[PDB]
């Protein structure tokens, strides 16, 4: 591990209280949080308002976190995701039931890292993308209703991260 | 088994959070009773935070992260109802304000923002809702037992997408007694 080595730094926030850890996370997805927000239509003051309560919310729920099922990244979106929209909803969005690793078991360590394999390669892919490709996928994200399919419009390598998820939450429910 | 899940499109407005509330409660209780969906979904998730990680950071201004680290907690039901649900129903979803409607069927309009609607249904024994057209898409979600109508069966976990085109009677399936989760924009 090293500075830059998030899901050890989200397990160090998480088994010891690191705060050293959590200001490498928060240095960087907060402006990163920040700057998704403001495309996402927000205004520069309140995006770093929600940015800030996301990383508070890394903090309090890095219980929740579980990397055989999500990177860091994605766990840090799905919270700015969540966030209340106040024309579309009373509160925070409708999310399931919780299913996270209790304060013993880790995921199978082997899983974890494939699991951040098969992101990195996804990751690696969107960065490869046409520009007008991946403008497809960010007006998705952005500012667009639910006449809109982006696993059926796309050709990412979302069937081994799918697997890779139902595989991780298949152990998750034998285990608990 | 589940064999009635979420689609594609409403997967991808739930990944972005674009979805009004009653929309997103029925989806993500799919969720919390189908593992099939979830991982659909968290592939979907996936995209969001490889566009997160790729986003040009905006900073914060000075002092914001000394100004977290100071309010940080430092180092300090229904098996019908799962999920988001259980939020909206407080334990026993044979207990809310239910109004019957009539010709054997009852209902709750659960309390949502957005401008989609979110009613709990029970349709019980032998009964059926009677004929309904559609001011929009609808969904439905089976919490307890089945239900027969458009062209399929749908059970406990399966969802119902239904068209502003459909004309549909959902019959209620003998034995058990059938609750719903539906939406409508
Ligand atoms: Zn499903
Ligand atoms: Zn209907």
């Amino acid at each position: 591990s090293d500075r830059t080595d998030w899901v050890a730094l989200m397990r160090a926030i998480r088994d010891h209280r690191d705060e050293a850890a959590f200001a490498e996370l928060f240095q960087h997805f907060a402006p990163k949080v920040k700057g998704f927000l403001m495309k996402s239509g927000s205004v520069a003051s309140q995006a770093e308002e929600c940015a800030q309560d996301v990383m508070a919310t890394v903090w309090q729920k890095a219980h929740l976190f579980d990397p055989s099922r999500a990177s860091v990244a994605t766990w840090i979106f799905t919270i700015a995701r969540n966030r209340r929209i106040d024309g579309l909803r009373k509160d925070r969005q409708p999310e399931p039931e919780d299913l996270f690793w209790g304060p013993d078991s880790e995921p199978d360590q082997a899983d974890v890292y494939e699991m951040q394999q098969e992101n990195a390669r996804l990751g690696r892919a969107i960065a490869r993308l046409p520009e007008a490709q991946r403008a497809l996928i960010e007006r998705a994200f952005f500012g667009d209703l639910t006449h809109r399919e982006l696993a059926a419009e796309t050709g990412l390598p979302l069937g081994t991260i799918k697997s890779r998820i139902r595989l991780a939450l298949d152990r998750l429910r034998q285990h608990m | 088994t589940i064999r009635h899940h979420v689609s594609d499109a409403l997967l991808t407005a739930y990944a972005a959070g674009t979805l009004s509330e009653a929309f997103s409660l029925v989806v993500a209780t799919h969720l919390s009773l189908c593992d099939e969906c979830r991982a659909r979904a968290g592939a979907l998730d996936a995209v969001g935070g490889s566009l997160m990680e790729e986003t040009a950071p905006v900073a914060l201004s000075e002092g914001s992260l000394a100004s977290v680290m100071a309010q940080l907690d430092r180092q300090i039901a229904d098996p019908r109802a799962p999920a988001p649900l259980a939020d909206y129903v407080g334990r026993r979803l044979e207990d809310v304000r239910w109004r019957t409607l009539g010709g054997g069927v009852r209902q709750a309009i659960l309390p949502t923002g957005g401008e989609a609607i979110a009613r709990l249904l029970w349709i019980p024994g032998g009964q059926a809702v009677p004929d309904h057209g559609h001011r929009g898409l609808e969904l439905t979600l089976v919490l307890q037992g089945a239900f027969r109508d458009e062209t399929d069966r749908f059970g406990a976990g399966d969802i119902e997408i239904a068209d502003q085109e459909l004309e549909h009677t959902p019959v209620a399936e003998r034995g058990l007694d059938c609750i719903c989760l539906a939406a409508t924009d």
